[PDB]
């Protein structure tokens, strides 16, 4: 097939170049409709008959089979914002996208792409810069309603978005009850560590917001009680069950009296480590490991709830919370076997809570640190299970708000006002890379134009009109308000969204900035694609 | 389709009960003709499609002797009777079964009067299965 | 990738002397570790000045 | 999609529909327009298509391109009939109507993305193409001179710049030359059967000669014909429609005879017709015969008897075009052959052309043809130069109707485009956008040229709005320079019908192609 | 493609290459010296060069992530139950021999235990073993109720770089194991990169032996693959520089003046 | 280089060719059978051959002469 002599295809030049763009605006296409407050779910069933409705931009990309090499480097840019920063997917997605489409096209003018990488990578750099001095509103301004807008912006375009008055208030209970500070006096979120469990049945209003843990486990016997009013709570990380010798260990009888001795200490090692441990008044026994059937009578006659094969972070997060240890055996400094009371945490209740035909533990009100969790309700497992994805970019967006003080218009007011100040200033800036930078301020364009698009209003108009608010607020000095007109999607017409209460995080912006950049430059660099046959 | 298989215990999900120290050396890739393990667990006997003998050490975890004079490539191959140094026969498609020794890392004996691939010692160890019968004593 | 060396590595020549050139630029990998195209490019022009 | 017990249409009809489909049928445009590209500007390369039965074809012509290439996306289909369009009532701009049009698609498809009204972008589009004709009609540079000199220069001129472009470019001053004189020879219709065109084989460029009368191969000669004369100082022609054979009087005659003296006269008689027919065609006084039906052997060794010439199986188009340059006229009957129906020509010579005979009519004061003989290396070859030498007679034809020339090599899309900038500049805003982006889309036949010369063609489109705006309305890509020039006065001429028609069609294609919402395809039956 | 970090990324190679080298004696390089670790996230404005150790194992206790004057210890045994390389195996006849067995393996543990910490080691790193449990969860249990980090599966061939780096000497006899075999170092931690792994970083030492380390991240594991070539193509080029010390000039100068 | 040894393939399918050293060898090759089958029916003492048609009518022909040897043989 020539004189390379590859077995292999090969694409050069412009071939490969339009070839790249198609696959990452293939990309871009299929998440562009559910973006914006009038956005749209979408179904994905997965060829067994699996149905996965969701709006989540990495979630789409993760189940869908993507083969295009430059396709996949957009969807797992995808990822990378959710690990990241957890909001933001859709839009990091468009705007590489978005960012490629207009590259290419400079290069299709016979500009060089290290003009047009160098371009990006500047104006990339200034739209940070400039975020962060004009467009930053700090929150100590705001209060506690900051918190309650930041997540209530997050929460439109979700399943729980009308109903957001009431869901805001207890993603930012439930994240200001996890809060603790560290070294240094750093006040850290550990978001994930509030436990959300899912269960259909009664209303999305009938969520509830635990004061305390909530386990998805039961009680190991029926005979235990379930409920504990003042639970002394024992975490383990080992089974309760009949102690057998090791591997380097046999028995071997010889005279046949000892027999039955030896068969005697096999259950009762265990009976002496579980009366040393309800000696000292423990009520909650929870463990990671089984539990067999003669040591739960131990805790039946006792009174006492016992809990097995309970997740080992689940177990971490509710000996954290209570001022518990998790032990993994009990063996003291001195050699011998021993449990103390000082190893006991503590909660107002422990409960074997019902939720739909099914139950659940309820560790209420835990001594010594305050946690949280949350139930779901919803019509269906399908429906369940998107809320808790929806909720886990609330959690996130909170989070982040908490960490940086600051957050930025929403509503396409950031990309308005970049793209005036980006094309104004890409004129002071060389010769070649001019075009560059002006692209990179056309493509910010495409979030504000997809809202508009989704909402089946004049795109062109609402736009125009949103940019000539924005010019005017960077030519006078004294209309520096304008800076926080975005888009009212409700009645298409402009609207000062920091009044609005539509806020995203700072974090948000910039992170989307810096990595679909990268992910365009990346692609941008490439000019011959040679895929090698399989072997097979 | 041709493969159904590659969801295999490749997993090996457990508890963490001493036993997930599997080791899996292929380093070497290539086509793992026979992974038996010694009697003493220490050594690991791999031939591959080059026709070379290869013994890893599983602590260390290094090639200590790559075995080669075999025609072709080994198919199968066995272990001492006990230890005995681990003098292993090496059946191949060459027609061939001979004898090693890590002592010295030479073909001790060797005989041809059968591809062997179902080489088995006798418990005695003064003979072994050809599948014939080799008598070590007499060669 | 832009490295001369993973390039001609990555992609699998058949021609003999394809296959020298990737030992070249591994062999100038090897002792410089920069100018692993050139060398090549070198090699290319060289051959076809002695065709003529 | 919940499956109906039965379905609406015929099963496997598919349907396209919204935004999407639209976006599709602009990229489909794309495709076709990149496909000849390069074939444009002095600069420009030619294409080579295999059809299936393994007969190459090379052309630069970007009609010819279109045709070859089996398109069949329905969308696509119309900048093929554009073009074909643009072939038919012009002759030259197929690749530029082709460029134009997907350049204007190209350039709305951002405004479609968004959810613009497709009507607003059809009126815009209207508007900005009749503005563009007005302008065009208005600076068309017009010389109202009726000089004969003048106007054969201007002919000259247009002709070399239509033929700037392929692989005769080298000799087209030449060929041009000769394409006037061709031309020029015309009565008043200009038919293009009037102008043969005869391709042989072997011999240079430069050996290719336009005829000042007609001229045809040999056609199957029969015995005898070695012992006639091969040239004549003030031959005769007697152009006939005659079958000069001994045959069957009728293909129902019987004759029906019961004695031997009878058969006998019946074969005389036959002999007799034949003769009678021959002696009147050498009583009329010709010294050449021509035929569009078979002359027989017989009638050959009777003309080689007389010291004439005899040709049958001549073609009608070459009867034709003897009979417009000797004057006489095709006589199915001899009974009257009269001087008036006589042609005459000065000298007839047949002569060895590239290891082909031909038969030269030379000499024709009266003439109202021209043949041109055309010599190449290869088939093709001769090929392209007829296509070639087809495009220049077609701009030849144009211009004589009528003489408003624009400078080209971009200069007038420049132009335009700058006109239509300023008026879009003052207009309420929704059309702003879109006339601006018509007139940012005219810039795209500069940027082909000097992409195919290999410039930088940004600078050089920088250089050319720069002096546009500043002044200067012919100023265009200068290819051997590297830089602008004044087309005007570089002669880099071209009817102003031309970009009339361009300009006109590639609208008409983009706003059909924008009209439409949904596709539907039934299945094949 | 890492030419608008160039302004990050040349000094960071300059420093490399210096870092783990004599300068007035050195004849030649061992990139092996300079350790690339490869961490997916952020950006390749956030390459590091860290003057220290990184491991990408994990830590196995919990709460304990951050040690401030460390004292490093390796360790090449197995903190487990007791186990000869011979056959070893305990016969069990009476029913106290049970119990004896247990108290016998846990006072061993624990004696294991409290001979490491008495050297005053707060950081230890257990090699990778098999036929073996490197680290019992008793012994784990018992170091961390001794507040002593422990960082197992070192693998083998990392043996030589964390001795050279960290000025450890490996132990593999608890009778060997002395505080004069620590490598005392400023300050061992655990840390996040923002939701994409963690990094083990061991910065500053009393002795940092010729050896240096270089971390890369990036957005997509494509760039992150490049921008370790690049990174490794400067190495190469100062290690030339070493080699021989001569500069020539660039842009085809040195083609054209050898055509002409 | 050569039509065959190119790396672009100037030929239908079916169509090969052969350059100096492997035409010079077949050439060689066939006037030497064909020489060595017509001899040894050569002079007085030579010998005649069987000329075994394998065709539907399996005519059996014995001869000496070399051009009805040479006539009744498919050559390739
Ligand atoms: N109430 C609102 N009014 C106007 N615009 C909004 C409102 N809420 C959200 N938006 C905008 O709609 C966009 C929706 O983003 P979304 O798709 O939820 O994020 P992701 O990209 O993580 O999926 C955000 O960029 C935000 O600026
Ligand atoms: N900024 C520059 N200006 C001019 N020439 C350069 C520049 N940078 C690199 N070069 C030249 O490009 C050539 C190729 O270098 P490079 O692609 O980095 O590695 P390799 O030599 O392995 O291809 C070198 O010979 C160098 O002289
Ligand atoms: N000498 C020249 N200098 C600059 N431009 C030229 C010259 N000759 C022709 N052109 C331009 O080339 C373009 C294409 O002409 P051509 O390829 O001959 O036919 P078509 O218009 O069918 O492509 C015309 O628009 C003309 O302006
Ligand atoms: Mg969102
Ligand atoms: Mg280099
Ligand atoms: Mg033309």
């Amino acid at each position: 097939e020539g004189p390379l002599s590859v077995f292999g295809d090969r694409s050069t030049g412009e071939t490969i170049r339009s070839q790249n763009v198609m696959a990452a605006a293939s990309i871009a296409n299929i998440v562009k409709s559910s973006l914006g407050p009038v956005g749209l779910d979408k179904m994905l069933v997965d060829d067994i008959g699996d149905v996965t409705i969701t709006n989540d931009g990495a979630t789409i990309l993760k189940l869908l089979e993507v083969e295009h090499p430059a396709a996949k480097v957009l969807c797992e840019l995808a990822d990378l914002q959710d690990k990241e920063v957890g909001d933001g997917t859709t839009s990091v997605v468009i705007i590489a996208a978005e960012l490629l489409k207009n590259a290419d096209e400079l290069v299709k003018q016979k500009i060089h792409p290290t003009s047009v990488i160098s371009g990006y990578r500047l104006a990339c750099k200034e739209a940070v810069r400039y975020i962060n001095e004009n467009l930053i509103v700090n929150t100590d301004e705001l209060g506690r309603d900051c918190l309650i807008n930041a997540a209530k912006t997050s929460m439109s375009s979700k399943i729980i978005g009308i109903n957001g008055d009431f869901f805001a208030n207890m993603v930012v209970d439930a994240v200001l009850a996890i809060k603790y500070t560290d070294i240094r006096g750093q006040p850290r979120y550990p978001v994930n560590s509030v436990n959300i469990l899912k269960a259909h049945g009664r209303s999305q209003m009938e969520s509830m917001l635990i004061s305390g843990y909530a386990l998805n486990c039961v009680v190991g016997s029926q005979g235990m009680p379930k409920r504990i009013v003042n639970a002394k709570i024992a975490c383990l990380d080992f089974s309760l069950q009949k102690t057998k010798m090791k591997l380097g260990v046999q028995v071997v009888i010889t005279d046949p009296e000892k027999l039955d001795q030896i068969r005697q200490r096999e259950s009762d090692i265990t009976k002496e480590r579980i009366q040393k441990i309800l000696a000292t008044g423990a009520n909650v026994i929870l463990t990671t490991g089984g539990i067999d059937d003669m040591c739960l009578k131990y805790f039946v006659e006792a009174g006492a709830m016992a809990v097995r094969r309970v997740l080992k972070r689940d177990l971490k997060r509710i000996a954290k919370a209570s001022g518990a240890t998790i032990l993994s055996t009990l063996a003291n400094l001195e050699g011998e076997e021993t449990f103390e009371a000082a190893m006991l945490g503590q909660a107002e209740e422990v409960v074997q809570e019902r939720i739909c035909d099914d139950e659940l533990i309820l560790i209420k009100n835990t001594k010594a640190r305050t946690s949280a969790s949350i139930i779901l309700r919803g019509a269906n497992d399908f429906m369940c299970d998107e809320m808790e994805r929806s909720l886990h970019d609330a959690l996130c967006v909170v989070k982040r708000v908490l960490e940086s003080k600051s957050v930025v218009p929403g509503g396409g007011a950031v990309e308005a006002a970049l793209s005036i100040y980006l094309e104004n200033y890409a004129t002071s800036m060389g010769s070649r890379e001019q075009l560059a930078i002006a692209e990179f301020a056309r493509s910010l364009l495409v979030i504000p134009n997809t809202l508009a698009v989704n909402a089946a209003q004049d795109s062109t108009d609402l736009v125009a009109k949103l940019r000539a608010f924005h010019n005017e607020a960077q030519v006078n000095p004294e209309r520096k308000n304008l800076k926080w007109i975005g888009l009212d999607l409700s009645n298409g017409k402009p609207r000062d969204n920091k009044q609005a209460g539509v806020f995203e995080p700072t974090i948000v912006k910039v992170k989307s900035l810096k990595f679909a950049t990268e992910a365009a430059i990346t692609i941008l660099r490439i000019d011959d694609l040679i895929k090698l046959h399989p072997e097979s | 389709l041709d493969n159904k298989c590659s969801v295999y215990p490749l997993t090996f999900d457990k508890n963490e009960n001493m036993a997930a120290k599997k080791k899996s050396v292929a380093m070497h890739t290539n086509y793992l003709s026979a992974c038996s393990f010694t009697n003493s667990d220490m050594q690991i006997l791999t031939a591959s499609g080059d026709g070379t003998c290869a013994l890893w050490d599983v602590e260390s975890g290094q090639l200590l002797q790559s075995f080669h004079g075999h025609g072709a490539d080994v198919l199968c191959l066995d272990l001492a009777p006990s230890e005995t140094g681990n003098t292993f026969v090496s059946g191949g498609c060459d027609k061939k079964a001979m004898v090693w020794d890590m002592r010295s890392g030479q073909c001790v004996q060797a005989f041809e009067t059968h591809d062997i691939n179902s080489v088995r010692y006798y418990p005695s160890g003064d003979a072994f299965a050809s599948g014939r019968l080799y008598d070590l004593r007499a060669d | 990738t832009n490295d001369g060396a993973t390039i001609l590595k990555q992609m699998q020549v058949l021609h003999p002397a394809a296959r020298m050139l990737v030992e070249l630029s591994k062999a100038q990998d090897i002792e410089a570790g920069d100018g692993t195209t050139s060398v090549v490019i070198i090699a290319g022009s060289l051959l076809d000045s002695c065709t003529k | 999609m919940m499956p109906t017990p039965v379905i609406l249409l015929k099963e496997g009809t598919d349907s396209s529909q919204g935004i999407p489909q639209l976006v599709s049928n602009i990229s489909a445009c794309q495709v076709i327009a990149e496909a000849v590209r390069t074939t444009l500007g002095p600069r420009g390369m030619d294409k080579l298509i295999v059809d299936g039965r393994g007969k190459a074809t090379i052309s630069n012509d970007g009609a010819t391109i279109l045709k070859l290439l089996d398109v069949v996306h329905p969308a696509a289909k119309t900048l093929v009939d554009i073009a074909k369009s643009q072939d038919a009532e012009v002759g030259d701009g197929t690749t530029s109507v082709t460029l134009l049009a997907a350049e204007f698609l190209k350039q709305v498809k951002p405004y479609v993305e968004e959810g613009l009204h497709p009507q607003i972008i059809i009126r815009a589009f209207r508007t900005a193409t009749q503005l563009a004709v007005n302008k065009i009609k208005e600076i068309a540079v017009t010389v109202k001179k009726a000089d004969k000199v003048e106007q054969r220069k201007l002919l000259e001129k247009c002709a070399m710049t239509a033929l700037s472009s392929k692989l005769i470019s080298q000799q087209k001053a030449f060929f041009a030359k000769m394409v006037v004189d061709a031309v020029m020879m015309l009565d008043d219709l200009l038919q293009l059967k009037m102008i043969g065109i005869k391709k042989v084989q072997g011999g240079a460029l430069e050996d290719s000669q336009l005829v000042a009368g007609v001229a045809f191969k040999k056609t199957f000669s029969y015995a005898g014909f070695e012992m006639q004369p091969k040239k004549y100082h003030n031959p005769k022609i007697a152009l006939l429609n005659v079958e000069l054979e001994l045959k069957a009087e009728k293909d129902n005659a019987e004759i029906r005879v019961h004695t031997v003296e009878d058969y006998q006269a019946i074969v005389d008689a036959e002999w007799n017709i034949l003769y009678d027919k021959l002696e009147k065609i050498h009583h009329s006084g010709a010294k050449v015969v021509l035929s569009k039906l078979p002359i027989g052997d017989v009638a050959t060794q009777y003309f080689a008897d007389r010291d004439m010439f005899c040709a049958g199986r001549v073609p009608e188009e070459d009867l034709k075009r003897t009979m417009m340059a000797c004057g006489g006229s095709i006589q199915t009957s001899v009974n009257a052959l009269s001087a008036d129906v006589l042609g005459r020509c000065q000298v007839f010579e047949e002569t060895q052309i590239g290891g082909e005979r031909y038969n030269f009519f030379t000499g024709c004061p009266k003439a109202k043809t021209c043949t041109f003989i055309l010599r190449g290396g290869a088939e093709q070859f001769m090929e392209e130069t007829e296509r070639s030498l087809h495009d220049a007679i077609m701009i030849v034809r144009r211009a004589i109707k009528n003489d408003s020339v624009v400078a080209g090599g971009g200069a007038i899309e420049m132009e335009l485009s700058k006109y239509l900038r300023d008026y879009s500049r003052t207009i309420p805003g929704k059309q702003q956008l879109l006339i601006g982006a018509y007139a940012k889309a005219l810039e795209i036949i500069p940027r082909q040229l000097c992409d195919n010369a290999g410039f930088d063609a940004t600078n050089i489109l920088n250089k050319l709005r720069a002096r546009h705006a500043q002044g200067g309305t012919w100023y265009g890509v200068d290819i051997n320079n590297e830089d602008i020039a004044d087309n005007f006065e570089a002669f880099v001429w071209e009817p102003a019908m031309v970009r009339i028609n361009a300009l006109t069609a590639a609208s008409e294609a983009a706003c059909l192609i924008v009209s439409v919402d949904e596709t539907i395809k039934n299945p094949r039956s | 493609v890492v030419s608008q970090y160039s302004s990050l990324l040349s000094p960071m190679s300059v420093n490399a290459v210096m870092k783990v080298i004599d300068p007035a004696t050195a004849t030649s390089v061992d990139l092996r010296d300079i350790k690339i670790v490869k961490k997916l996230g952020g950006t390749i404005d956030d390459c590091e060069l860290v003057e220290g150790l990184v491991l990408t194992q994990k830590v196995s206790n919990s709460g304990i992530t951050r040690v401030e004057k460390a004292k490093i210890g390796l360790i090449q045994f197995c903190l487990s139950a007791p186990k000869t390389d011979m056959d070893n195996q305990i016969v069990v006849s009476d029913y106290a021999q049970m119990d004896r067995v247990l108290r016998e393996e846990r006072a061993y543990i624990l004696n294991l235990v409290k001979q490491i910490k008495k050297t005053g080691c707060n950081v230890l790193l257990i090699q990778k073993s098999i036929l073996r449990d490197a680290l019992s969860d008793l012994a784990l249990h018992f170091l961390n109720k001794m507040k002593i980090m422990v960082i197992k599966d070192i693998e083998r061939e990392d043996i030589e770089f964390i001795c050279k780096t960290i000025g450890t000497k490996p132990v593999a006899h608890i009778d060997q194991f002395t505080a004069d075999m620590l490598g005392s170092a400023e300050l061992a931690e655990e840390v996040n990169l923002n939701g994409s792994g963690k990094l083990l970083k061991i910065t500053g030492c009393a002795s940092p032996g010729k050896t240096v380390t270089i971390v890369v991240r990036g957005s997509n594991k494509l760039v992150i693959e490049e921008a370790e070539r690049s990174i490794h193509d400067a190495l190469c080029v100062i290690r030339c520089l070493v080699k021989k010390r001569a500069l020539i000039a660039g842009g085809g100068a040195p083609e054209i003046e050898l055509a002409l | 280089a050569s039509l065959s040894l190119a790396p672009v393939n100037i030929f239908k399918a079916g169509a090969d060719e052969e350059r100096a050293e492997t035409a010079r060898l077949t050439s060689f090759i066939g006037a030497i059978a064909i020489g060595d089958l017509v001899k040894s029916t050569l002079g007085p003492k030579g010998m005649d051959k069987i000329l075994l048609s394998s065709g539907r009518d399996a005519s059996l022909m014995v001869t000496n002469d070399g051009a009805t040897i040479l006539k009744n043989i498919g050559v390739d």
